[PDB]
């Protein structure tokens, strides 16, 4: 997927079962996936980083498509949640696919330290996200039952980085020629 | 201490300020 | 504004107010970016937030200091000879002027379409001994600009520079520096450019048709020694009062050449810096 | 307009659509007076760390489906904190807001009463003076019914719907605070309910004052792959809990 | 005059003779304010239920005693609620108050150091670079040392301690808030501490903050029948609890 | 100010009044100290004192003329090889960013809990001749924040420092210094930690879990020389503009590794500087 | 001669006063 | 910075001026 674009949908899908679990990240700013993003691609250019964060999401479903996914933030202390309850307890957002269709899940500033590092690093860890089925995904006759959702992140007002550096995600294991 | 344009051109100069 | 700028706090954030609950009709949460906007949505509006007083400056944050840098843009390097000295084309270097010929740097800018600076300066000549004593090595850089005679080799007419510049630097006495005004003949530098030198199905595209600024052509003056030496004098790049216009998606392609954007590697797969998963279901 | 936002803690439920939102007995829940008061203790106050938005187990609407409730006081018996206060406490005093989502599409038909009632002495299945037993009218997030089998030996309550489980016809049960979700303009039901009960503060534990019923009364029906399952999913958010006769702490059953 | 009261929660202590109280670097527990904060969300702050006297598991003062440590963020991480509301959420913050009793008659001979110490790094009893354990600085209310015995496998801290355990002469030891218990005048030793850490509200689980030790200075002599035992009992009070960081729950161990 | 900061007079200590004799009920000797308080007994209490106007200050007991001095913290070494030049991990020094792995000073913070300041910074390189003449040997010094490249080896493309910070020094001109804001996500810089990386058995535990800050990856930018060298380029730390918090008994027992308390001597009995008497009787 | 911050930022400057 | 003839003679000064 990764070499080419899908790699940036997220196909909402069946699911027998119910309650069932869609993906996860992590919020550590600097982690393919996030990392080549817009923001983190910086952020690679700084050694600290802060404030809150803004998660997006859109369905690229149907009109008559119709669906209510759970989403949420797992701050740091424990590991990210294998089911939805356990989730669901921290912080959250219901998101109800409708006429609108860009739910805005925000990630609340959570830490010991007023700053974080953006280097990877065990105690600077900033914690999950994750997103689930509240329902489900009801589609009447003869519209396609599998739809895509694309995922956004953008900054809060809140954020704020320092200590300029160099990255991390670009190695230029050339030269360069002429 | 600062204003002081030893140099007679703008080029030469510090790193700008900020507003 | 010295204190707020000496303790670094002239851009400052906001605060984080407090909120209460929201069982309310009008949804912030939810806006369709498909307006090409973007969300306009904070803490205080998704959660029952607190009352952060903040403190965090966004200076460090500035096209000054995010620009503002020096950088290895240039490593010029002479293995003197002094079996024939002058000769043509020898003991003296020149080398187009730009700045994609080395990326980390050359990455930063391209960061936006338009940039406009003047350009401090710097030269940190290194004298390697081969022999068993240097001497006095002194050196003389200096700038061609268009069209100029650009020596042929060594000792021209062209290092007299009458009207030209003409840098000094002997052993001992410090790194030379220097600063520049902005030279362009267009109000702005032109990092990209989607234009051409003419309709010649043969003609240029790119950076390129427009930076045809310079050129520099070296010199070490001191006339013929015994014991030999290679100079590398190496070119460090900075911006100061700085301008940027029009903001880009960064690079993730390691380049090659300068003044092109061609990726496309030789044999190798493209590659990039995105990372893989297993499963979408476990970070 | 339909669109409605919730804040409750830490939490936040949004919906698109709705049918208004119902506060029992136009009174909003809140903390209780020195003047109706009676206990002596300064009661513990857990704020937005307890009185945020749960939400239980979910569960699959049918088209034999029959019903199924959810006893409030109980059904947060291990919603952290909250849940925890519950046990570590005598008096224990809380109002709630109930978020029922059930969507599917508007091709689609279905209809859903969802009810609150004060005081639900359930009926026991059996004839006799056998009073449904503890552990059955206490199920916890998961609930109660949904058209289950079970032991006839346990004094096991009514599993009878149209009676309400109380034997009054279901229907003079719109005297409850409710509404319903018909999945043609609804897409939730949103009830916010009080404190009512003859006492300031009762037991947590022996005692749950509000008893939650959801009930298909026009059966599900699409023309879809039954590979389309339509949950029901409900959220819940004590609100203004108060607690207090602090102690050691009960035990889980 | 010496008699004390001291009320927390629903509890109460007194002490018909003492030796004043200290408050730990002159500073009274409070709050965190909006200036020095850094957090976003709303902090739960469980009043009484919470900042209330817990008392720990008591101890035995022998004549081969030794000394015993407590580490606080971790001495209640089993007291009802603060205790949950530790494990709840990633961001804990909270002051005490340290009541510890000891007494005997006035026929007795004996004299216990306490002391609270910010920041405790204890050394490993093994020469190297591996640091104590978790699982060991973790003990919980029952504390350590005693003059205990033990696995030199465990990554185990110093059970030495004239060297502080961190190794700095005890006697220096006086530099941090503390106070005796001369069994001639005194009856126990009264610390309350505010929250001292360069970080606004740590990890509750990660970070213990304080750290208290009480060490026999001169040993415990009577002439009495040693069916005459002689306890030392501490109790703890959270004050000012503030917690933030909710989610799902940690895990004991 | 001036006067009294340039006669150092700031801190004056109180003198000491004239007393006369005390029959009376109130014994100031007397206190219990068990209070943990400490005693406020002066000679004026005790004794029959007379007068004496003092003149002592206590400016160079300050927490910043008691920290506010250079130390060697670190002492990088490069014993050059021409004959592998480059190749990986060579001829450039990096070091882990820290106190503790050098006594003397690392004694003096520890003093205190918790501490903050602006750091001055100071590199005394010396080169030692292995050869019968050194040359004209340049040299790089910087600084690899987290996450950043850290040099493989000698020339990778780190050394650009196009966003970085990188310090030139040349033989002849003086040493290179330069200064430094508080580097901490922290209100402070913690001395002590007791605090774990997690519940993994198997975490980190102590000063360090927070203090990630760096590393020093060097450089001899030259190029190949002739005659060998080896160069030890001396690292000197100053604490300007401090703070300290929660004071600490001083150590008494010689560590061994940093970020750690640990005392146990390979072998040898714990030693500490106590003395042994004979007797208690005399002195 | 003082207070001559011949350098813009404050981390650079001389030992701090004592008040 | 200017104006500041650190020489007595005016044969030695800055390049001169434009009007
Ligand atoms: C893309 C892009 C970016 C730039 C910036 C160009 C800036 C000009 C380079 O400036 C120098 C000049 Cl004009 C002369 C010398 C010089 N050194 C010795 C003699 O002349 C060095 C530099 Cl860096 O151009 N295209
Ligand atoms: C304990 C304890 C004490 C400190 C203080 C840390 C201060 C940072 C060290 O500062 C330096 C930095 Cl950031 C860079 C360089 C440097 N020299 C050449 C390149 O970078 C030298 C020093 Cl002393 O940390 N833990």
């Amino acid at each position: 997927n990764v070499g080419n674009v899908s790699m940036y949908t997220v196909q909402l899908g069946n699911q027998t079962g119910m309650a069932q679990k869609v993906f996860s990240i992590k919020v550590d700013i600097t982690s393919t996936p996030l990392a080549t993003t817009l923001i983190g691609e910086i952020a690679s250019y700084y050694t600290h980083w802060t404030g809150s964060l803004r998660f997006s999401f859109m369905f690229c479903g149907t009109a008559n498509t119709t669906l209510k996914l759970l989403l949420a933030y797992t701050p740091p202390g424990i590991d990210e949640p294998t089911t939805r309850k356990d989730a669901m307890l921290g912080t959250h957002v219901v998101w109800d696919v409708g006429l609108q269709s860009t739910i805005s899940l925000v990630v609340p500033w959570v830490s010991a330290s007023h700053f974080r590092l953006t280097a990877d690093n065990k105690y600077s860890m900033a914690g999950y996200i994750t997103c689930w089925y509240q329902t489900n995904l009801v589609v009447p006759p003869s519209t396609p039952q599998t739809a895509d959702m694309l995922c956004f992140v953008s900054a809060c007002k809140d954020f704020c980085l320092r200590m300029a550096r160099d990255t991390d995600l670009h190695i230029q294991s050339g030269p360069i020629e002429q | 201490y600062f204003n002081i344009n030893y140099f007679k051109d703008a080029a030469s100069s510090g790193a700008s300020r900020l507003d | 504004n010295y204190i707020d700028e000496v303790l670094n706090e002239v851009l400052v954030v906001p605060n984080i107010k407090e909120s209460h609950h929201t069982t309310s009709n009008s949804a912030p949460l939810l806006d369709a970016a498909e307006t090409g906007h973007t969300s306009n949505v904070q803490p205080e509006d998704a959660i029952e937030t607190r009352y952060v007083i903040t403190s965090q400056t966004r200076d460090e944050m500035s096209i000054e200091s995010f620009l503002g840098r020096s950088g290895c843009v240039h490593i010029s390097r002479i293995k003197v000879d002094y079996t024939d000295y002058n000769g043509q084309d020898i003991n003296f270097t020149k080398w187009k002027i730009t700045l994609q010929e080395m990326a980390q740097i050359r990455r930063k800018f391209e960061l936006f379409t338009y940039v406009r600076f003047d350009s401090e300066i710097t030269l940190v000549p290194c004298i390697a001994g081969r022999g068993d004593d240097i001497g006095h090595i002194v050196m003389q850089y200096m700038y061609v600009p268009p069209g100029a005679p650009i020596p042929s080799k060594r000792n021209d007419f062209s290092w007299q520079s009458g009207t030209n510049m003409s840098i000094f630097w002997q052993h001992g006495q410090p790194f030379p520096r220097f600063s520049i005004p902005f030279l362009s003949i267009a109000s702005a530098y032109y990092m990209f450019y989607d234009g051409y030198d003419g309709d010649n199905t043969s003609s240029k595209y790119g950076s390129v048709v427009t930076n045809d600024m310079g050129t520099i052509c070296s010199r070490i003056v001191t006339e013929k020694q015994k014991l030999s030496v290679v100079i590398t004098t190496h070119i460090y790049h900075k911006a100061k009062h700085t301008k940027a216009w029009c903001p880009r998606p960064p690079r993730a392609v390691p380049y090659t050449h300068s003044h092109v954007t061609n990726y496309m590697p030789e044999t190798g797969d493209v590659t990039t810096a995105i990372v893989r998963r297993n499963t979408i279901t476990t970070a | 307009d339909r669109i409605m936002q919730i804040t409750r803690g830490d939490s936040t439920i949004s919906s698109d659509d709705v049918a208004n939102a119902v506060v029992g007995y136009g009174v909003w829940p809140h903390y209780l007076t020195p003047q109706d008061a009676t206990a002596i203790n300064k009661p513990t106050q857990p704020d937005t760390s307890s009185n945020r938005f749960y939400t239980l187990e979910s569960k699959h609407w049918n088209g034999s489906s029959k019903g199924w409730w959810w006893k409030l006081p109980d059904a947060l018996k291990d919603m952290g904190i909250f849940g925890e206060n519950m046990y570590y406490h005598f008096l224990g005093r809380s109002g709630y807001t109930v978020h029922v989502q059930c969507n599917a599409s508007k091709f689609h038909q279905g209809t859903l009463l969802v009810a609150m009632i004060p005081e639900h002495q359930l009926a026991s299945a059996k004839h006799g003076s056998v009073t449904a037993g503890y552990k059955l009218t206490h199920p916890g997030e998961a609930g109660r019914d949904v058209s289950q089998e079970r032991d006839a030996s346990l004094r096991q309550p009514s599993d009878d719907s149209w009676l309400n489980f109380d034997g009054t016809l279901l229907g003079n049960l719109l005297i409850f605070p409710h509404q319903f979700i018909n999945l043609r303009s609804n897409n939730s039901a949103t009830l916010i309910v009080p404190y009512v009960n003859a006492v300031p503060m009762d037991s947590m534990l022996r005692h749950n004052n509000w008893c939650l019923v959801i009930i298909p009364i026009s059966p599900l029906r699409s023309e879809t792959t039954s590979s389309n399952i339509v949950p029901i999913t409900v959220s819940i958010s004590p609100m203004c809990a108060e607690f207090s006769g602090a102690r050691a702490k009960n035990i889980k059953q």
